[PDB]
RNA sequence: AUAAUAGUAAAGAUGAAAUAAAUAAUUAUAAGACUAAUAUAUGUGAAAAUAUUAAUUAAAUAUUAACUGACAUUGAGGGAUUAAAACUAGAGUAGCGAAACGGAUUCGAUACCCGUGUAGUUCUAGUAGUAAACUAUGAAUACAAUUAUUUAUAUAUAUAUAUAUAAAUAAUAAAUGAAAAUGAAAGUAUUCCACCUGAAGAGUACGUUAGCAAUAAUGAAACUCAAAACAAUAGACGG
């Protein structure tokens, strides 16, 4: 998963992903999908 | 060329065995190839083996691990005994059944996912069936395959968000599921214990197929009756059953309501006499043993 | 069954072997001597076992 | 690997046939075909253990007496009646094939017609092939082989067999077809022969028989049904009697020079 | 007497194949002479990679290599590495110090 | 051992002995040896390829043939301790034969221990004789057996049918059962057939057995009741 | 694993005194078995009677009984035949 | 096996296999056929072969080899000194005088002629890990020999070494076999040109 | 060792002996020294040394990556460390134990054995720099035929073995050697240092330097002799 895991302990992934503008841009693209 | 022809020699038939030839331990299946020698070649003492095999053994019949040694013997033992077991299993006609009642092992079945349900139960199986591995080649299963899995992050960031989005923004419930799948359908092209080991089946005791009925001069036989021995005079200690020692075999023998009289008159003896048997089932453990079942026909 | 726990703790021979003293190179040496002939027996043991089982094989 | 021995004038047999017996299709079907079907079975049952080296004749009496090597024992049996039968009725022994030799009279010898009037009260030759065809058509019911054999009390009689059933070893005569009623004498006979095999002090259990063929029939639908048809076997017989190369049976009776 | 000493007679397991030599007293002896702790190795946890001093707060464990006195077992006797010989004796040595063993 | 020079020159010490009158008469060798001279060098050679899969001997990687990253993600950019440690050694030393078939044919008895019980005999008759046509797995003048299913398995993946090893031998093992079977049954057939027209048999194999037990059990008795009296005294002590 | 512990070349391999088993004669256990059947049920009583019975034909002839009283061990000739064979040694 | 090599004889291994060290048979077939002449030459010229194997069941190999090239066999015990002690061991032993036929001229021999040296012409050894004896007795009698080397064999010890299996009696015969032969061609070569 | 407790009449020692409310048992207290098994000094350390536990500080391994670019080897003089004994000063002193005084043994016994036991053995701060300080074998580099056994790293998999490459040890080939033997050196070579030139006199004398001292280092000659020594062989002899 990486990023988009949902274990309590995630890896550095989730934190690279943050300042990455990936966790945002992948939230974006996921809702706006939904849209 | 000389290597062509030595790969195919009947001395590389035999794979490689370095198994103790004095093992005390439970026997549930041979462990050594049995080498026959012709009459004629016993008497010139050749085997096919690199070296004459000392003319004190009068087998036609040997096992063996090393052609040489430090030594200068070859380690071998005059027996071939494993053969008539096999022998006398043929001879009792009693077919090898599954007590689970899975697919015959020796058919082309056309089989589905029923079982591969189970995918998270056998896909860390690779990692969790690691019972006797070393404690450090074991751990070189958790950073191997971490890179590996961890080489998939990006088709499995894509195809999850593009297949499944609503889990990834709901619950993780099925995400874990579709997980699973994933690594096992990229695992399926890769070759990660593409030899399976296990036994087959019956491992070669027995290619029998049940259902044949045997014809004598008296009339179909219904029931098989195999001379046998008892070995214990009390039955086995916890278990409901005594032990039989038939054909080469120990099977537990069922007995109709009451233990014969001979027992308790014969005490520790008991094995010195005969009794007459008859075959219920015979079954195959996942070990490679045969769990032969019995039951003490008494003259009545 | 006592006496087989002072043998196999060597209750009796620490006993005989505190009573005087030894010198520590003498006490270096008879250790030396000792474990050479305690690896000795096992190399011999396992020679004879070879015989034995070379002769019946009948070599 | 068993090969299928070279017959004596082969070429005249594959073109003619056995005259008076069998055409040269009736030929291929029991000999060139059927023997090379035996060979071949009996080489892939035998290849890589130590029965390979032995001649079928040898494998049988090695097998005879093992429950379990019966499939062996029977290759081996047919193929050695087999090549007993092609050979007493094959037209010459020799192999005049560049002498072009088509004058083989062959008759009886008198050691043979002085053991057939002590063996059977005086009845003639042609009065025992009358026998002959007869034991054939009612106690062989199905594949079988008729024999006439010589003991060891130097007598000749008459024994046949159910299918694969050797001459040599009684406990594997198959003379009693055990599927149909079989009469208390008949019992009674095996009942004997189960007693003789069981005094026998040996761990393979086997008894010593000395009986030896003189003439061998094949009475299977392998050697008649293509020249003479279901329910002709007996005229199948009449004319392998009638036929018979008696250099090759004379030769079987021991004289003792 | 119908009795025979245990150690005259062998108990055949189930499920196991047999020879006729597996009913002699060769048999009773050769079992006799190749009877050995083989499989003390998946019962032996100093046998499995585990670091024998994480064990010195652990007297029960520790109490399975020394002898009824608290002498540490040889080598020769407990079938241990090097290492782990050495890594298991500085483990008792601590527990005794602490006032555990 | 040193190398030994009497023995090859036995010629030339001869000549000697003639030329200068010390042996009056040729010996009847001389001049058959004189003919054929004796390999005089007992030397060490060199080999550059491993027979058996054909693997070369004595060829080192450069670091210009290794371009990419490795599996670490590194460049090499120097040669490492090995590459620059002599190995003349590895040209001496007998290669090691090895061949994929002991792979499967050490997997094929693992599956089917039994096989093993199966005697196999080890003298050659002819391996120059052997015509097989692996096309099908039955072959005149070889037994059905373990290596039937090995060669199958070969000729399968060399005429590329299949492409991966495992399907090939599970094709091959396939044709194995089949064939094991079919001679099941014809054993099992022909006893039936055979008892049902009169044959008789001595012994079985299930009674052979029972009858060496017998053997055994009885000279176990005695030394059983021997050795329950001696105990009996000995401990009476 | 197991240790091996290989010896240096030897001028010899013998055993100093060979272990030889002695069994025991079946006369003297007899008398041992009746003796403590005296203990027991008494001095003549009737339930000995087999024991007297088989003592007197143990010893009738023989007071220990007719014995095979000879047993001499074998290992210090094959040790001494097979050692150059087996000791592993380098060739010369 | 491997842990017995003689490195030594490093040029005739093709490999190792199953803990063996693997014979390389196209070296052992041209030593064969060098040897295989030089048994036909010596049997061609009239020459004494002696054929020495003191392993169990080599005699009849040996007694074979020997009777169809006319020739001599030791199967039980090579006495030290056989050849350099010659007159102390076989100086008592009869000899005979034969024509270019190998027939018996049946002239009585002097005494001096009866107690000469015969020494055999060819020594062929079948054991010679066993024979060593044997081996230096010829070296200092100047007879050419030939033996069958195994890996832990010292091939320098013989004139002609055949690399091959020593311990099987199938390849001793086989090699003994083929030796014999040729020494037979030898004989029957000498005697039909005799006859013309 | 001291005290208590009950309990007693011998205890202790030796080849046998004799010299100096106990001994034994159960408690309590004090003191000094030592470190059972594991254990192979395996390993570690320059050597000397180093094995009850923990902690702090310092040093030490393999592979890989990058970097420096011959910066190396050896090493006169010099420097540092260096068992046991010994000495200086101050503490300590259970046990052991030169000496001394006694008891025995013996023809005698300045001994071997026993008792009482001082210096010493322990710690702190120093002096001194000597041992069969030995592998009686200086250090470094290149190289040469095998096996076995461990250890380490790596590789593979049908996962627990298998395959590799080093190190250690054992037995050897070759080679070397007076031989015993050495065996990766006591082999094949190269480089540097130390040292030797018949025995005895002598590691002495004298001088010098250093030390609180004992001493340590350095280190001769005359006279006399045709000896003297090593390995191995066959004997003889051995409480
Ligand atoms: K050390
Ligand atoms: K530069
Ligand atoms: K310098
Ligand atoms: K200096
Ligand atoms: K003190
Ligand atoms: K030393
Ligand atoms: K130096
Ligand atoms: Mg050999
Ligand atoms: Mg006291
Ligand atoms: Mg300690
Ligand atoms: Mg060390
Ligand atoms: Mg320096
Ligand atoms: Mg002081
Ligand atoms: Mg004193
Ligand atoms: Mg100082
Ligand atoms: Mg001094
Ligand atoms: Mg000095
Ligand atoms: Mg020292
Ligand atoms: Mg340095
Ligand atoms: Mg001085
Ligand atoms: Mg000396």
């Amino acid at each position: 998963m990486g990023s988009l895991s949902n274990e309590k302990f995630f890896d550095i992934s989730l934190v690279d992903s943050y300042l990455n503008k990936d966790l945002k841009n992948i939230s974006n693209k996921i809702d706006s999908k939904l849209n | 060329t000389l290597a062509e022809l030595l790969g195919r020699s009947r001395i590389a038939q035999v794979a490689n065995n370095h198994k103790p030839l004095t093992y005390t331990g439970k026997k549930f299946h041979p462990t050594h190839q049995i080498i026959e020698t012709k009459p004629s070649t016993l008497y010139r003492q050749e085997w096919g083996l690199k070296s004459a095999i000392p003319s004190k053994i009068k087998s036609r019949y040997l096992v063996y691990n090393d052609l040489d040694t430090l030594e200068r013997i070859t380690t071998f033992e005059p027996r071939g005994g494993t053969q008539w077991n096999r022998l006398r299993f043929q001879e009792m006609g009693v077919p090898i059944v599954s007590n689970i009642g899975r697919q015959n092992p020796f058919f082309k079945y056309i089989s589905r996912p029923e079982d591969e349900s189970h995918a998270k139960l056998s896909l860390f199986k690779e990692m969790k069936g690691d019972t006797d591995i070393s404690p450090a080649a074991m751990k070189k299963r958790l950073k191997k395959i971490t890179a590996l899995i961890r080489s998939f992050q990006d088709e499995f960031k894509e195809w999850l968000v593009e297949n499944h989005p609503d889990e990834l923004k709901l619950n993780s419930n099925k995400l874990e599921d579709y997980v699973v799948k994933f690594l096992n359908k990229k695992l399926e092209t890769k070759t990660n214990k593409k030899f399976n080991t296990e036994i087959i089946g019956t491992g070669g005791l027995s290619y029998s197929l049940p259902g044949k009925l045997k014809n004598s001069p008296n009339g179909v036989i219904q029931r098989t009756v195999v001379p046998g021995r008892i070995l214990n005079v009390v039955k086995e200690n916890n278990d409901n059953k005594w032990l039989a020692a038939i054909g080469g075999f120990v099977a537990d023998v069922v007995f109709f309501q009451s233990p014969p009289s001979s027992f308790n008159s014969m005490g520790d003896f008991i094995r010195m006499k005969t009794f007459l048997f008859e075959i219920l089932e015979a079954s195959m453990e996942k070990n490679g043993s045969v769990s032969m079942h019995a039951r003490l026909l008494e003259p009545q | 069954r006592l006496n087989r726990i002072m043998f196999e703790n060597n209750i009796p021979g620490d006993k005989r072997s505190q009573r005087f003293y030894m010198k520590p190179g003498k006490v270096a040496e008879l250790k030396r001597s000792q474990r050479h002939r305690k690896e000795f027996m096992m190399g011999f043991k396992r020679l004879i076992e070879i015989v034995k089982d070379a002769k019946r094989k009948g070599y | 690997i068993h090969v299928v021995p070279k017959l004596p004038n082969s070429k005249a047999l594959l073109q003619n046939g056995v005259p008076n017996i069998l055409s040269s299709s009736g030929f291929k079907t029991v000999w060139f075909d059927y023997q090379r079907y035996l060979c071949d079975k009996l080489t892939l049952a035998t290849a890589g253990q130590s029965l390979e080296s032995y001649y079928p004749f040898h494998i049988l009496l090695k097998t005879a007496g093992n429950p379990l090597q019966s499939n062996i024992f029977n290759l081996a049996s047919s193929i050695h009646n087999n090549h007993l039968f092609v050979e007493n009725i094959l037209p010459s022994a020799v192999e005049h094939g560049t002498n072009s030799n088509a004058v083989v009279k062959t008759e009886p010898s008198r050691l043979f017609l002085s053991k057939i009037k002590d063996s059977f009260n005086g009845s003639d030759w042609e009065v025992v092939k009358e026998e002959m065809i007869y034991r054939a058509e009612n106690e062989v019911l199905g594949q079988g082989w008729l024999f006439l054999v010589e003991n060891n009390e130097k007598k000749l009689f008459i024994l046949t067999s159910n299918n694969n059933g050797t001459p040599y070893y009684f406990p594997r005569n198959q003379s009693f077809d055990l599927n149909s009623a079989i009469s208390i004498d008949e019992f009674a006979t095996l009942k004997q022969m189960k007693e003789l095999i069981g005094k026998s002090t040996k761990l393979n259990g086997k008894v010593q028989d000395w009986t030896m063929p003189i003439i061998c029939v094949n009475l299977w639908d392998h050697a008649y049904l293509h020249d003479y048809g279901v329910g002709n076997r007996s005229k199948y017989v009449k004319n392998v009697l009638d036929n018979l190369n008696w250099s090759v049976v004379n030769n079987r009776i021991f004289s003792g020079i | 007497t119908k009795k025979i000493d245990q150690s005259l007679s062998k108990k055949l397991p189930k499920g196991t194949i047999y020879d006729p030599f597996d009913f002699s007293m060769g048999r009773i002896h050769l079992d006799r002479k190749y009877q050995a702790n083989k499989n003390s190795n998946r019962n032996d946890i100093m046998k499995s990679g585990a670091n024998p001093l994480e064990f010195y707060a652990r007297p029960r464990i520790l109490s399975r290599y020394v002898t009824s006195t608290g002498r540490i077992q040889h080598r020769d006797i407990t079938g241990l590495s090097a290492k782990n010989q050495r890594r298991l004796s500085k483990a008792i040595r601590r527990c005794q110090a602490i006032g555990l063993m | 051992m040193k190398i030994q020079t009497n023995a090859v020159n036995v010629l030339q010490r001869t000549s000697a002995y003639l030329k200068s009158g010390l042996l009056k008469e040729t010996p009847a060798w001389y001049n058959v040896v004189a003919s054929i001279p004796p390999s005089t060098k007992f030397t060490r050679e060199p080999r550059f390829k491993n027979p058996s899969n054909g693997h070369i001997i004595g060829k080192l990687v450069d670091v210009t043939e290794q371009p990419h990253a490795n599996n670490k993600g590194l460049y090499k950019t120097r040669p490492n301790s090995s590459d620059k440690r002599v190995g003349v050694k590895r040209l001496y030393r007998p290669p090691k034969l090895t061949y994929v078939e002991d792979r499967l044919r050490s997997l094929f008895y693992k599956q089917h221990p039994w096989e093993l019980s199966r005697p196999k005999i080890l003298v050659e008759n002819e391996i120059g004789d052997e015509n097989y046509d692996w096309s099908h797995m039955l072959q005149i003048g070889r037994p059905l057996d373990g290596e039937s299913v090995i060669q199958r398995t070969m000729y399968l993946i060399k005429t590329k049918q299949y492409g991966d090893m495992v399907e090939a031998y599970d094709h091959a093992r396939y044709e194995f059962y089949a064939l094991r079977m079919q001679e099941e049954t014809e054993q099992q057939v022909a006893l039936e057939e055979a008892e049902m027209f009169g044959s008789l048999f001595g012994v079985s194999a299930i009674e052979h057995g029972i009858q060496k037990e017998q053997e055994v059990l009885d000279v176990w008795e005695k030394k059983v009741v021997e050795e329950t009296e001696l105990m009996a005294a000995r401990t009476s002590n | 694993k197991p240790p091996v512990y290989r010896l240096p070349p030897l001028p010899r391999l013998k055993v100093k005194k060979p272990i030889i088993r002695q069994e025991a004669n079946k006369c003297l256990v007899l008398m041992s078995n009746l003796l403590q059947c005296w203990s027991s049920y008494g001095h003549m009583s009737p339930k000995c009677a087999g024991l007297v019975t088989e003592l007197k034909s143990c010893t009738s002839e023989s007071a220990l009984g007719k014995r095979n009283n000879v047993q001499k061990s074998n290992i210090n000739y094959h040790a001494a035949r097979l050692y150059d064979r087996i000791n592993g040694k380098p060739h010369d | 096996s491997t842990s017995l090599w003689r490195s030594s004889t490093q040029s005739y291994i093709y490999g190792e296999y199953k803990g063996i060290h693997i014979i390389d048979l196209n070296q052992t077939l041209s030593y064969l056929k060098r040897a295989a002449k030089v048994v036909e030459g010596v049997s061609e010229s009239g020459g004494i072969i002696l054929f020495l194997g003191t392993r169990q069941g080599q005699k009849r190999g040996l007694e074979e080899a020997a009777k169809k090239t006319h020739g001599y066999y030791v199967s039980t015990r090579w006495i030290p000194g056989t050849l350099t002690n010659s007159t102390e061991i076989s100086g008592i032993w009869e000899k005979q005088e034969i024509d270019s036929n190998d027939n018996p001229t049946e002239r009585a021999l002097s005494p001096n002629e009866t107690s000469k040296q015969v020494k055999p012409d060819l020594l062929v050894v079948l054991n010679p890990t066993e024979n060593r004896n044997a081996l230096l007795e010829a070296i200092k009698s100047r007879v050419p020999t030939i033996a069958i080397i195994d890996t832990d064999s010292e091939p320098s010890l013989v004139t002609y070494p055949i690399p091959g299996n020593d311990d099987s009696l199938r390849s001793v015969n086989f090699l003994l076999g083929v030796l014999a032969r040729a020494g037979q061609r030898g004989l029957q070569n000498r005697l039909a040109r005799n006859n013309e």
